[PDB]
């Protein structure tokens, strides 16, 4: 139900946005937004959680923020290794967890 | 000791448990019981305590007959240890005055009491338990404060007074305090029109304080203070959520610049915390009069004016009486956040129930936690007819 | 460190049941709630269904709520997944998930480990 | 200061003697004292003070009719000093809810209260006086814990709750906290059926709870906790000497891994300490009825299934109404092993005497000793007929 | 500690503010407070109290019938919190008799009261809650003293005392107490023909005290003591405002060294502050009988024999019962300057209100600011036929 | 440093109305009381009009009461004086003066500066 750019892109070393919008009982909802890195074959890697935190492990290059109901992921120094369906998602007033639609981010 | 400083956020908010309670009412059926009103709660450094403004006179003595007014000589600021009854015996008297606020700093705690006649009312702000410095009436219109904790940043604790009509226009100010004395003062700015009561919580972004507006709008006037730069704005809650009391029923959209219309000249004491998502209101059930109590969750209320409830959870049914609410919290918890915390006055007897010649009240006290939690009315429940 | 291990995949035929399960080792189980999550190929994530630290709160999608039954059996570290009459749709990679927070009642992730899946084809 | 160490043993135990007694309703009848129900002993590491359930009334007030009741927003757990009736004006209020628990760890005092409506109880822990954590309700059916003392090693403080029926299989965990947050939690093991209410005192070798078993049996439950490796098993004590009330009569064998038949769906609160030889076993005189009260020296009771007492004391008479039991200790009293202790609730009012509309309780508190000392009951004594 | 050393001066008084009020006959009506007369107001280093004299008994008991008298072995001084009612179970005896006097001299409490009967009366000096010396009557005719705030510089505490008759002449003497022990003594020297009750306060300049003429003068004799020499001098205020109860009406000018004729055999205790151009003086209304109460703002009334009020204050209504005031002040209180501060009694019951037949007294307290503040009276309120 | 600087001067025909100001810098206006003064040519200094720092409490001397307005503009730290039916007797120079007192109730002075002054005739 969380609304994400097909895809985004850009070259190396520039930066990229990832927007995920949801409404006031998902995104605005609760601060309980995370963002997953999921390369083909493989599981969802963690990147960020609790709108902002970074697992241990996670690079600083990725970061985030959140305003509204809209969720924001941003890769900066892009490489060419962060080449993955990016997804994000949060915790529902359902009691549910729901994923957005998903970014492909590419690389020029 | 060193000065309270405001340095951490607030706790995540998913729902509400009992902190305390007095039964005040339901003790004092048979035993030396003080009446009071206007209950506040506040903490020191290692020790939490109710706050009330007494009558002078116990619940079962001759002398609570007309103790439904307001303004007198016997009106003076108590305290007592939490959860325990507003007694004759156990109370401390703080100061004495018919209006009051008052806030510990982290090295001692700072009281402010009003009393005087109508057209004539002065503030005597006592520090560490001695008169330091006095406020007189500026507008000759009942000069009058928050009736509530006040927060104090480094040592310095920004008041808010009002004197003027209320009915009208009045003359609001923030006067700045550090152990007592006036550092600072400054007239009401921002686009709130009618400040009363405010209910203030800090947070390591200033201070934020939601009051009543009891000349024309249904919702309610934020203050916002930056306590290092002693500055302030304010605007009104634009969520369409109503919190006052009497007020119309909810709109789609709500206002942020103007207040609501639709009961004019009247209003109740209460308060919200504002955190974006993380923003919970309180308010009565009823919309005729103050019963009951709940709280919504209703995200971003400050700022989006079509925003509604996702969450919430009742305090008190409307079946019950209810009465002034407000916020306090323990700065000094251990935790990396604030334990958001409310009370809820209880309000027995005149004016609604006229078997009785006196008016008191009850303590109602919760806290937020990161849990959810189950939830049960907190009702007073003292039986009137014992009382007859 | 953490693994989950997910098993019991397979093909069934159209309104069959399957069992799904997952071996978690690595981390106290008993200390975190855990989720499954499918994804059809092709397609982004789909969350399925939560289960409590302690078993006592169950949660699930709507597209296989009634369906579907979540459950853990916390002496032999293993999370389950039971689901009944089965439809093409239901055609996906399951995954096992390890909710972040310890002994809590709050079911909001984030999901800090994930197995590797197992494919159902209806 | 430092956490308590559970590093003695207990002192041999020959006799009992009074330890404190607060006279509360013979105080009551005509001074303002607190009805109160289910009270324990705890000590802190300079005072002890007695704690209970009070229900937000006095004995002569109007709101005590009703008293009965076990749950309700208006009871809260209190203490006071020992052998001081539970006053309305020196009680301190620890917590809110109708069922509790508590105990210092050797820094500060860690304390439980579970409140709620029955189907969405929630506890609330509370550690030097401030709230730390909250459990909400699994079952869905009474969330409840010890109503004693916890007893805490290095830190970490076990806690027994249970959830679900009292007439049938329960939800029966064991939590473990420090500083007032979980550092682990289990599920019940071992052969116990059915556990409630337990009574536990620590030693050297870990922390020993007895407890009740309000599905089937008239024998006890005993948990045996290591608070550092923090697990635990259970089992039923072997003595054919039966503890519960109502139970049938004592046969010649007993049951270790199993509950002892004859008295479905009900109980009492009790305690005892086992300790091979040294082994002392409390309950009531009666067999029908909370009533009297008896400490039996019964060697080796937890293993052997043929053990009959070779010594005893009179506590109360079985003229007079008793009520639940339990165990205490002062763990930071001077000597080389711990100085065993136990208190009574004396049960007056409803449902026993109907002439009067209330329920409350007396507490009567005893200590071991190595000498061989007299015996005298130790009866409420308050005149019911003064109360009509 | 050290001992507390007069060195500031006074603080400009442009106005009085409410500092206490006990409100104990009104709360008195439905609660255990004790009869009490003769009033005053005392601080230690961190804490302020009320002082009286208590009658041993309750407002609402049986024994409160009769305390009309002031002569009694139930007579005893016990102090309280300031702004609670003098309850039975808050108040500390100091020490036992029927007149007295106490205060701190910055390393501990002193204090003195005198009993036996009124030929062989004694006083027993106390100090730091022990008794350290004794005087016993030099005149054989009531032996009695200052009942009021004794003032320390550097440990030497001056105590005024009488013996004589009160309707003539009388054997006034000064002691010089240190640490309980005498000192010196002198006999009262200057032009001052008759002194009792002295209402002292100190200053850098040393030690002030307005007294009360019982023989012939409206106007007071004040003593003026200097504690480093122990030695000291005596006038009248020259003021022809006069401030005695009864009183005949103010002439144009006053007198100096010798009573303003008119009222004998009578008078009230009471007190001023005497400081060139800051100088007040405080009085009853009525010239007849001892109700309401006013300070007037009469420049160089220690020497001006004909100077008027240029600014005043009303405290207490004439329609209302006053009764004894005097002085006191914060000697530790935070500042350049001291804060000057009074008491008043104010009288109900016996011997005006002859429905009743108790006499008791409740307490209002006012300091000194610097501002012009709003005033107010500040009655005492209980209704008397809430006591029949 | 502070500074007071009067304007608003110059000559009006009998019976006819003046204002003046003064522009204050170099302190908080807010926190202060001032005062108004005129000083004939050849004479004395006579005091004029008192406001308090926040404009609640306004007194004049007599020999102008009831035909001047003293007010403050606290938001452009502005002190204005409103003279109505000037009259000869009112030929005087016109100073501002700050009260030396900070954020009290009393009137009092010293005056701790003044301005230059203004000259009105009339
Ligand atoms: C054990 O304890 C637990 C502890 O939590 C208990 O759980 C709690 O139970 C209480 C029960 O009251 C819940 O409180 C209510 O919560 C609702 C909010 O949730 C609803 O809305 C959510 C928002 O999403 C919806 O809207 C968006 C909009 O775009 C939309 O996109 C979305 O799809 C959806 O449509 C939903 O997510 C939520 O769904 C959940 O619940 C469903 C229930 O059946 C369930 O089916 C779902 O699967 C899911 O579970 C749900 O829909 C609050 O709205 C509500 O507050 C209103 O109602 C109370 C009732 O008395 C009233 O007092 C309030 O004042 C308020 O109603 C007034 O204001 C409204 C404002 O818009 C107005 O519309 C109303 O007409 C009404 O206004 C009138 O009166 C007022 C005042 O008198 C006056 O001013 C007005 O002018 C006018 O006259 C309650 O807060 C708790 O949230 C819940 N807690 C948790 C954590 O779950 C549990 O029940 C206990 N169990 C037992 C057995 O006891
Ligand atoms: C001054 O103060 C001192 C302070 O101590 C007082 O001294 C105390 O006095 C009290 C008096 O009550 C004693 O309490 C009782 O003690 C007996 C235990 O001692 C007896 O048994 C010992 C065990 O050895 C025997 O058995 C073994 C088995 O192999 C055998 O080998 C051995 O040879 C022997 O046969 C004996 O050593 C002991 O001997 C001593 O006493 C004799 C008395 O006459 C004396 O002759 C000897 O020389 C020697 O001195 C003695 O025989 C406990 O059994 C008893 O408890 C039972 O009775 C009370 C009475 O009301 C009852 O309440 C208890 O519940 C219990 O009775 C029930 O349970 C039994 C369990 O088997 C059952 O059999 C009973 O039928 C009964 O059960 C029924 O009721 C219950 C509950 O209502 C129900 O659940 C059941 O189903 C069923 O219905 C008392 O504890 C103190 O021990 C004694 N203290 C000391 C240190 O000495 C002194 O008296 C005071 N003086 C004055 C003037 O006041
Ligand atoms: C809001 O709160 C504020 C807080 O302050 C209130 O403001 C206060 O209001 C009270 C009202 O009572 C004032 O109290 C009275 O003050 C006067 C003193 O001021 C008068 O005198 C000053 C002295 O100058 C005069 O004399 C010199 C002599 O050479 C002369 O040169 C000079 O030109 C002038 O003539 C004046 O400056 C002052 O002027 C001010 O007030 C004027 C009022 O109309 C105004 O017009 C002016 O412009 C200016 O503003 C003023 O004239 C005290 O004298 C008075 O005390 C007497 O009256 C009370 C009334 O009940 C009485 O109880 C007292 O006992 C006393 O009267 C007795 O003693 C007199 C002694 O000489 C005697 O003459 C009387 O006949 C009478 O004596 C009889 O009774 C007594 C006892 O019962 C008995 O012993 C005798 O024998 C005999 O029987 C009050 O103190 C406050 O000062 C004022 N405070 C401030 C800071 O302003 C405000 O009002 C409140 N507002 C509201 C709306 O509530
Ligand atoms: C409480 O005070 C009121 C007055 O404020 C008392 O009411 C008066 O009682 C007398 C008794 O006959 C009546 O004549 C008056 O008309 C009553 N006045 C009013 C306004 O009703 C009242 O009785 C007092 N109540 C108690 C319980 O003492
Ligand atoms: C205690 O409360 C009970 C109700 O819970 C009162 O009992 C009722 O009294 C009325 C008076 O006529 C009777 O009509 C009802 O039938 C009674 N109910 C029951 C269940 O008996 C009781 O009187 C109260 N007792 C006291 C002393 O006040
Ligand atoms: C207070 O004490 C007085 C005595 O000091 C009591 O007055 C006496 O009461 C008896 C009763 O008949 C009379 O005969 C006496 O003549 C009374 N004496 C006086 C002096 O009047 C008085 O009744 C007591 N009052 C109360 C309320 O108990
Ligand atoms: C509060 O923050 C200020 C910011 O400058 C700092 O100077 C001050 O020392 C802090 N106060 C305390 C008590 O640490
Ligand atoms: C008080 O003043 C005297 C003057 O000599 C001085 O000696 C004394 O030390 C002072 N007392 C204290 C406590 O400082």
């Amino acid at each position: 139900v969380l609304t994400q750019p097909a895809s985004v892109s850009g070259s190396p070393g520039q930066s990229i946005t990832i927007s995920c919008t949801g409404t006031s009982s998902d995104v605005g909802g609760y601060n309980y937004v995370s963002w997953h890195q999921q390369h083909p074959g493989k599981a969802p890697k963690l990147m960020i959680y609790d709108v902002s935190n970074r697992p241990s492990g996670v690079s600083n290059r990725f970061s985030g923020s959140k305003s509204g109901n809209t969720a924001s992921l941003t890769i900066s120094g892009l490489q060419t290794e962060d080449e993955a369906d990016y997804y994000c998602s949060s915790y529902t007033s359902s009691t549910t967890n729901v994923f957005g639609t998903g970014t492909k981010v590419t690389v020029l | 000791r060193n000065f309270n400083n405001l340095t951490k956020g607030l706790c995540t908010i998913n729902s509400w448990h009992i902190y305390g309670k007095d039964n005040a009412v339901r003790i004092g059926e048979s035993s030396d019981v003080l009446v009071t009103r206007e209950p506040y709660v506040s903490c020191d450094p290692d020790e939490c305590r109710f706050y009330a403004l007494s009558q002078g006179t116990t619940i079962r003595g001759k002398h609570s007959n007309g103790t439904i007014h307001d303004r007198s000589q016997y009106r003076a600021l108590i305290s007592w240890p939490l959860s325990s009854p507003p007694t004759v015996y156990n109370s401390r008297v703080e100061c004495i005055g018919w209006s009051s606020t008052s806030c510990h700093d982290g090295k001692s705690r700072m009281s402010i009491c009003i009393s005087g006649p109508n057209n004539n009312a002065s503030a005597v702000v006592w520090y560490n338990r001695r008169p330091v410095a006095e406020i007189n009436t500026w507008a000759r219109n009942i000069l009058r404060t928050q009736e509530s904790e006040c927060v104090c940043h480094n040592g310095v604790c920004p008041v808010v007074f009002t004197d003027g009509s209320a009915t009208g226009p009045a003359d609001t100010r923030i006067y700045y305090f550090k152990e007592g004395k006036i550092l600072k003062w400054e007239s009401l700015t921002g686009t709130a029109k009618h400040i009363e009561e405010c209910s203030c919580y800090g947070e390591r972004t200033g201070i934020t304080c939601t009051c009543r507006d009891n000349w024309q709008g249904s919702n309610r006037p934020v203050i916002q203070i930056d306590p290092v730069a002693m500055t302030h704005t304010s605007q009104y809650i634009c969520s369409p959520v109503l919190t006052d009391n009497p007020r119309p029923n909810d709109p789609n959209i709500g206002k942020c610049n103007d207040p609501y219309p639709g009961n004019n000249n009247n209003g109740v004491k209460g308060f919200s915390y504002l955190d974006g998502a993380n923003t919970w209101l309180g308010r009565t059930i009823s919309t005729a009069s103050r019963s009951g109590y709940e709280m919504l969750k209703v995200p971003n209320a400050l700022t989006d004016d079509r925003s509604k409830p996702i969450q919430g959870q009742t305090i008190v049914l409307n079946a019950d009486w209810s009465g002034y609410s407000g916020s306090f919290m323990d700065y000094w918890a251990e935790g990396d956040c604030y334990r958001a915390c409310f009370y809820v006055e209880l309000i027995r007897g005149r004016p609604k129930e006229d078997k009785v010649w006196w008016t008191s009240n009850s303590i109602v006290s919760m806290c937020s936690s990161t849990e959810f939690l189950g939830q049960w009315n907190w009702p007073d429940g003292a039986k009137i007819e014992y009382f007859l | 460190q953490v693994q989950l291990v997910e098993s019991g995949g397979g093909v069934v035929q159209p309104g069959r049941s399957l069992r799904l399960s997952c071996a978690a080792s690595g981390f106290t189980f008993n200390n975190y709630g855990m989720h499954w999550v499918r994804q059809a190929p092709g397609k982004g994530l789909e969350w399925v269904a939560v289960i409590s630290y302690d078993g006592s709160n169950k949660y699930y999608a709507d597209s296989v709520k009634g369906r579907f039954t979540i459950s853990r059996d916390n002496s032999k570290n293993t999370l389950y997944l039971q689901m009944n009459s089965l439809r093409a749709e239901d055609t996906a990679v399951y995954y096992c998930a390890k909710d972040k927070r310890f002994i809590t009642m709050i079911l909001v992730g984030p999901f800090d480990y994930w197995g590797q899946g197992t494919l159902v084809t209806v």
